[PDB]
């Protein structure tokens, strides 16, 4: 994995030795080359993971997250170069450096063979993200957004450090390859109960769990667009990746300890989706939709059946692409009306027809339209939770009603109806913006032709 | 439409002798700038 | 007049000083070359050659092999009277049970 | 479908309806004939005239606009302004 | 004589059936005149900006910004924990969680007892 | 082509055309037109492509995995042997999955090719399907998403304890 | 209670609006034109029975029980004109009513496709921006203290001035673009 870490590192001289006008072009070009190179991680086998070294490996779980991670960086650089056009050159290079450093931490968060190196990169992803949100955010509440984002995360993860060092001292190694073969059954005790909670609550925070989700609608709406894209697309999926690694060790206690965290998810995806029926802010609606979609991934990991893991990893990749596109579309309106209010600018299919087609496709992939990988992940989670308990289909099916009822409402409020009369700075769609929407949607649609590369280690 | 940066109302929250003024910590004026007091 | 301040600037339009703008930069040559870079290394290189790469993956996670091997093994045990699958994954002779 | 209206056509149809009304004599009617002062009608008759205009041209005049149309020329100008005639 | 119209929460009383409409008193007419004056003043303040050729952008509506700040940014500072909000927050927050907990727990205890007794038809179930 | 024994088909018995009416049916003329207009140019193009295949003939092989020791003869917490046992078990798991898929293809193809008398004429495929699904369920079901050869051996030992207890209590 | 120019509906306006609602709901009740014309003359006779009632309290009482009569005798599906609100063709064409400022966002290649139209548009925009300050100083010298009382705009009082706040009334979209 050292053929991906060193090009990402070499993007630091590439953004700091460039001309004052070429720093977006060079970083976009070479990060697109790194994203093209990311497809060599598809050397996956039906029995063995792709094990590079003592430090780095990549199974079929980490590989789609890595391809999505290395693909998201040129897209964040395309989204972020408009609102940072008046920016100082040094601060512009600092923003590009924080995105590069965040990519560098993510691509060896997902490949960390050993779990405390996973912890160090997993908690190292805070600091560039914190700096991006609290420095290049727009409003007053970006500082409170950074405080909530930092102190839910570290409150969840500082027990995780102690739990991982306990596993290091007890088992002898936090190598995930050794812990596949030295895993012992975790019995029923209070020590093992708080062992389970210390292993899980960090990822429950970063997914987010319902009830712990309160950092997210502050951290998504107060971030800039590259921050919103990286929290939606990747930084929620650190929790899912970490759960799918750490629930190996947490058996058979999970089979009676996951009950409060499934209910909180199965009712919470009803609540947050319901919140999306009444959100006046468009970016907050996309944030609460992200909570609603990651609650299904929480249920699918906690029931730990194979169909559930396959649906959860397909749902993570699909939701990453879809929610990143939704934040980019909301940014496309915010760069024209300079307010995130969803009822402000209406009727925008008369004014931006092709951008309304991109809104339509992103709204259809939000509501899980088949055969998209959104519906593949949604459907497989619903199948495995029907296997879990037959009554859950109620809480599933009702959610699939409400997920439609805000996916099209967002389509009808922003793009349909009579347009706002007193708004006249509605420019035609830039080629940068349509390129950004197409680079989100066209991989999301091509992955319907071959979904087997985004279905985890147990396809 | 531009980026919010703090004003005088935000920045004067950090100018007191303490950060969270209570009833006891209310008469505390901030210390002098060169830390040199009048000889009284 | 509290906290002396630059007035907030007007929203600048990239189409006014450049009606052929692609939205990348206020310099039109930089704008057109950033458009060409994004479209060539985004669509002509990652999407097209990436879809061609994923379409021709060398038997991704051995799922073709596992069919073909199965087409051997069924053909081995249809002909020899054996059942197509045993309920035991391992040989019951090589397992010591705890006595009771 | 829907042939375009002209000012002369709207004026001829408005006067054509008002000549088919048994309280307005057709020999006295003009485009500037006020209904209450120059024709001696009632406000109920004016409501019925605006309803005949609505049945004639197939669209509703709201009451706040209907109670201000007191001659055939005001009716023709209202239907002109709404149907956007003489493009 | 006639069945009196009973207005409801989602079927309001008409304007033409309200007895407070047919009062022509000057103290209720001054209120209507003052409301019309406020509406005319806000209308003029709007369309002196809406018809400006120099303006190219969004006419800022302080009522819309004020509405969004009331709906989002001014909910917790106007909260007081009392008997009403506590008996609503517990009955709506942990209530359905306890309900679905006992529902899914009873269902899975029933299904687990049927499976480990062999009394559940699980013949062709090999996808899970 | 494929192997006719692992994918069995009964011999096709089509009836001879016995036309009673004097009206010529359109289907014979459309079959002649499909043979003259479609089947012959596609056949010529495929013969050209087949000659171009025959000008350079090369081969691919079926990968043979030799049988390493399984998990029962691996020492506890000895990763160099139980790694090989686990990889062997995962490959055999994929193969057993595809055996179940082959028998499902047999069952569905029998149901379609028999049509309306499929409930009588597909009892053998239904019996083979029931056998292989019972074997797959006793072998790999309820293991979980972190399935391993240790989990499968523990399930087998639990089932064999149940079998031995049922043998003891009924003797 | 709600009008753009006045702050209230008069008694005469309430009686006339009840008369028109009663005739339209009667035409919705009784479909054929001869039978409608019979019952419409009967309804006109019922309104002309109490036309010269000088007592305003008695006339308001008659209006109130006539509203009760109407509300009992209305139609569940009244006839609505198609472009009238509630009709089937109402606000149908609003997705084709593109505002005129979008013509400022066109490319010069697609502005050159209509040379005379944009050359004639620029004199409308010149007329607007050379009349704007005159009509603003017309409004601010005519509006009394405390802002305007009513929503009525004054006309142009001079020769050469345009009426104040005229652009989005004149340059509004057509009904059928
Ligand atoms: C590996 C090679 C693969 C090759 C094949 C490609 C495979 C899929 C790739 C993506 C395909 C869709 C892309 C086009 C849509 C986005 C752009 C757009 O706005 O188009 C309008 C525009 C035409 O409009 P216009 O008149 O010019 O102006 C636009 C209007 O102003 C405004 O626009 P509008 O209002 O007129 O249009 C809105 C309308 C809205 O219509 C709809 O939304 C209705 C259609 C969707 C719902 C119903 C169908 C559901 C699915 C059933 C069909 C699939 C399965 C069928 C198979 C059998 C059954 C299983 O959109 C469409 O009709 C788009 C048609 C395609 C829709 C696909 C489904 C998207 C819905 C959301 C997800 C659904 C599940 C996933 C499906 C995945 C399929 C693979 O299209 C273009 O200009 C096309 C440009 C080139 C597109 C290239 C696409 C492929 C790129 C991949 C590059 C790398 C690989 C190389 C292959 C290249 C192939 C050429
Ligand atoms: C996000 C907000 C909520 C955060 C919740 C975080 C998880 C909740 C539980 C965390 C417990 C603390 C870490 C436990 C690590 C367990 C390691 C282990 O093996 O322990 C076995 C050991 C048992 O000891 P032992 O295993 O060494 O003993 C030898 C073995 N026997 C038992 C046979 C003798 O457990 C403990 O010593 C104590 C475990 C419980 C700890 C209680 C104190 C912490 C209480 C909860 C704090 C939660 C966060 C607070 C912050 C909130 C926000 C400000
Ligand atoms: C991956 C995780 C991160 C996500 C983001 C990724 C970003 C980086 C992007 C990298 C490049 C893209 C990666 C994904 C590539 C997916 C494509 C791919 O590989 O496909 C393989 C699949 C492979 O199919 P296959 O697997 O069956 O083929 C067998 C394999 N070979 C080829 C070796 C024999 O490609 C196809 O299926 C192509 C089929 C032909 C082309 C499409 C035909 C259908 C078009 C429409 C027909 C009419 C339908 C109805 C239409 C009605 C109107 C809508
Ligand atoms: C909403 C905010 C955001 C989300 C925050 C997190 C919410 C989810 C986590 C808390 C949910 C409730 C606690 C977990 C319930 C399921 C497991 C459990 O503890 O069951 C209750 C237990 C049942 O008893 P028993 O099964 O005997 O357990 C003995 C274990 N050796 O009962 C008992 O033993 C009696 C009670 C013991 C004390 C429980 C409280 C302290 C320990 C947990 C913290």
């Amino acid at each position: 994995m050292l053929k991906y870490i060193i090009p990402t590192m070499m993007l630091m001289p590439l953004t700091w030795l460039s001309k004052n006008s070429m720093i977006w072009i060079n970083t976009t070009l070479h990060s697109l080359l790194i994203s093209l190179t990311s497809l060599l991680l598809l050397n996956q086998f039906g029995d063995n993971s792709l094990n590079f070294s003592l430090t780095f490996f990549s199974d079929s779980l980490s590989t789609p997250l890595l391809i999505l991670t290395m693909w998201l960086l040129p897209l964040m650089l395309m989204a972020s170069q408009h609102h940072l056009s008046k920016e100082n050159l040094a601060r512009k290079k600092l923003f590009i450096s924080m995105l590069i450093l965040l990519q560098l931490f993510l691509i060896m968060t997902f490949t960390a063979t050993e779990l405390i190196f996973f912890y160090i990169m997993f908690e190292a992803t805070l600091v560039p993200t914190l700096i991006i949100i609290t420095r290049w955010g727009n409003q007053t509440e970006r500082l409170n957004a950074g405080l909530y984002f930092l102190f839910y995360t570290l409150a969840g993860s500082l027990p995780l450090l102690v739990a991982l060092i306990y596993i290091q001292n007890t088992m002898g190694s936090l190598n995930f390859l050794i812990l596949q073969y030295w895993v012992q059954p975790m019995p029923n005790s209070w020590s093992n109960t708080f062992m389970w909670l210390a292993c899980m609550m960090a990822f429950m925070v970063k997914m987010p769990l319902y009830g712990l989700h309160l950092w997210l609608p502050k951290a998504h709406v107060e971030a800039p667009i590259a921050g919103s894209m990286v929290l939606a697309a990747i930084l929620l999926k650190l929790g899912g990746y970490g759960m799918m690694r750490i629930t190996l060790l947490l058996n058979p206690i999970t089979d009676f300890m996951a009950y409060p965290f499934i209910m909180l998810s199965l009712w919470g995806m009803i609540m947050t989706s319901s919140i999306c029926l009444r959100q006046t802010d468009l970016k907050s609606l996309i944030a609460y939709s992200s909570v609603s979609h990651m609650a299904l991934v929480i249920v699918a990991i906690l029931i730990q059946t194979p169909w559930s893991y396959m649906g959860a990893t397909a749902l993570m990749i699909a939701h990453g692409l879809t929610s990143s596109m939704l934040f980019c579309l909301a940014n496309s309106n915010y760069e024209r009306v300079h307010s995130r209010t969803m009822i402000l600018a209406r009727g925008l299919q008369t004014l931006l027809p092709l951008m309304a087609a991109w809104w339509l496709l992103a709204s259809l992939t939000n509501l899980a339209l088949p055969p998209s990988i959104n519906l593949i992940g949604e459907l497989f989670v619903v199948m495995s939770t029907f296997s879990w308990s037959n009554i859950t289909i109620i809480l599933m099916g009702l959610n699939m009603v409400i997920t439609a009822l805000y996916s099209l409402y967002m389509l009808i409020t922003t793009q349909r109806g009579k347009h706002t009369h007193h708004i006249n700075n509605i420019l035609p769609s830039f080629t940068r913006e349509n390129a950004l929407m197409s680079l989100h949607m066209l991989p999301l649609l091509l992955l319907s032709l071959n979904p087997k590369i985004i279905l985890g280690p147990l396809y | 439409a531009r980026q919010w940066q703090p004003d005088v109302e935000w920045a004067e929250q950090y100018g007191g002798a303490v950060m969270y003024p209570t009833k006891e910590t209310a008469h505390w004026k901030p210390p002098p700038w060169n830390d040199v007091d009048p000889p009284k | 007049l509290r906290w002396q301040e630059d007035p907030e600037p007007e929203d600048e339009n990239l189409y006014e000083k450049n009606p052929d703008s692609h939205g990348y930069d206020k310099d039109p040559a930089v704008d057109v070359w950033n458009m060409r870079v994004v479209f060539f290394f985004g669509f002509s290189i990652v999407l097209v050659l990436g879809s061609t790469f994923v379409a021709y993956l060398p038997d991704y996670r051995m799922q073709e092999w596992a069919r073909r091997e199965a087409e051997r093994l069924v053909k081995y045990r249809e002909a020899h009277g054996l059942p197509l699958m045993e309920s035991n994954c391992f040989d019951p002779s090589k397992i010591q049970l705890p006595e009771d | 479908d829907a042939p375009p209206l002209t000012l002369e056509g709207i004026k001829d149809r408005v006067l054509y309806v008002l000549k088919l009304y048994d309280k307005i004599d057709p020999e006295k009617l003009s485009v500037n004939s006020h209904f209450m002062k120059d024709l001696g009608l009632d406000s109920l008759d004016q409501v019925e005239i605006i309803m005949a205009m609505e049945d004639e041209f197939g669209f509703e005049i709201p009451d706040i606009d209907a109670e201000k149309l007191m001659c055939p020329q005001e009716i023709v100008d209202y239907i002109a302004d709404k149907k956007d005639v003489y493009e | 004589s006639f069945p009196k119209y009973e207005p409801s929460r989602l079927a309001s009383l008409p304007t033409t059936l309200d007895p407070a409409e047919y009062d022509i008193s000057s103290e209720t007419r001054k209120a209507q005149a003052e409301r019309l004056a406020i509406r005319s003043r806000l209308k003029r303040e709007y369309q002196l900006q809406y018809n400006d050729p120099s303006r190219r952008g969004v006419v800022e509506d302080p009522a819309l910004i004020r509405w969004t700040c009331a709906r989002s940014a001014n909910v917790y500072p106007n909260f007081r924990p009392n008997t009403k909000t506590s008996l609503l927050g517990a009955l709506f927050g942990i209530g359905p969680l306890i309900f679905w907990y006992y529902v899914f727990k009873t269902d899975r205890d029933r299904k687990e007892k049927l499976i480990q007794e062999g009394k559940l038809d699980r013949t062709f179930n090999i996808s899970y | 082509s494929w192997d006719k024994d692992v994918y069995p088909e009964p011999p096709r018995r089509t009836p001879a055309p016995s036309p009673q009416t004097s009206l010529p049916n359109p289907i014979t003329y459309l079959t002649k037109a499909f043979d003259l207009l479609v089947d012959r140019p596609v056949t010529l193009v495929r013969e050209f492509i087949e000659r171009q295949h025959a000008k350079n003939k090369y081969y691919y092989y079926h990968r043979e995995f030799r049988r390493v020791p399984d998990i029962t003869e691996c020492h506890e917490k000895d990763v160099l042997c139980m790694f090989e046992a686990e990889m062997q078990w995962k490959r055999d798991y994929k193969v057993d999955q595809e055996i179940v898929n082959i028998i499902q293809e047999r069952l569905k193809a029998c149901q379609q090719r028999e049509g309306e008398s499929h409930r009588q004429n597909c009892a053998k495929e239904l019996q083979q399907f029931t056998q292989v699904v019972k074997a797959y369920q006793d072998r790999y079901h309820d293991l979980g998403a972190h399935y391993s050869a240790r989990k499968c051996l523990a399930k087998q030992k639990q089932r064999m304890l149940a079998e031995r207890k049922a043998t003891k209590e009924a003797a | 209670a709600f009008l753009p120019s006045a702050a209230y509906l008069t008694h005469q306006q309430k009686v006339l609006q009840l008369y028109k609602r009663a005739l339209r709901h009667l035409e919705s009740r009784c479909v054929h034109r001869d039978k409608y014309r019979y019952f419409a003359c009967l309804l006109r006779a019922r309104f002309d029975e109490h036309k010269n009632e000088k007592d305003m309290v008695k006339a308001t009482q008659l209006l109130r029980e006539a509203e009760k009569e109407f509300w009992h005798g209305q139609h569940p599906q009244p006839y609505i004109f198609p472009e009238s609100p509630g009709g089937t063709s109402y606000e149908r064409y609003e997705c084709y009513k593109v505002p005129e400022w979008c013509l400022d966002d066109w490319h010069p290649s697609e502005k050159a496709m209509y040379p005379d139209y944009f050359a004639k548009r620029e004199q409308w925009k010149k007329l607007r921006r050379e009349s704007w300050e005159r009509e603003v100083k017309q409004l601010q010298e005519e509006t009394p203290v405390g802002g305007p009382r009513t929503e009525a705009l004054p006309p142009a009082r001079k020769q050469g001035d345009l009426p104040p706040l005229w652009w989005h009334i004149v340059t509004r979209p057509r009904e059928r673009p």
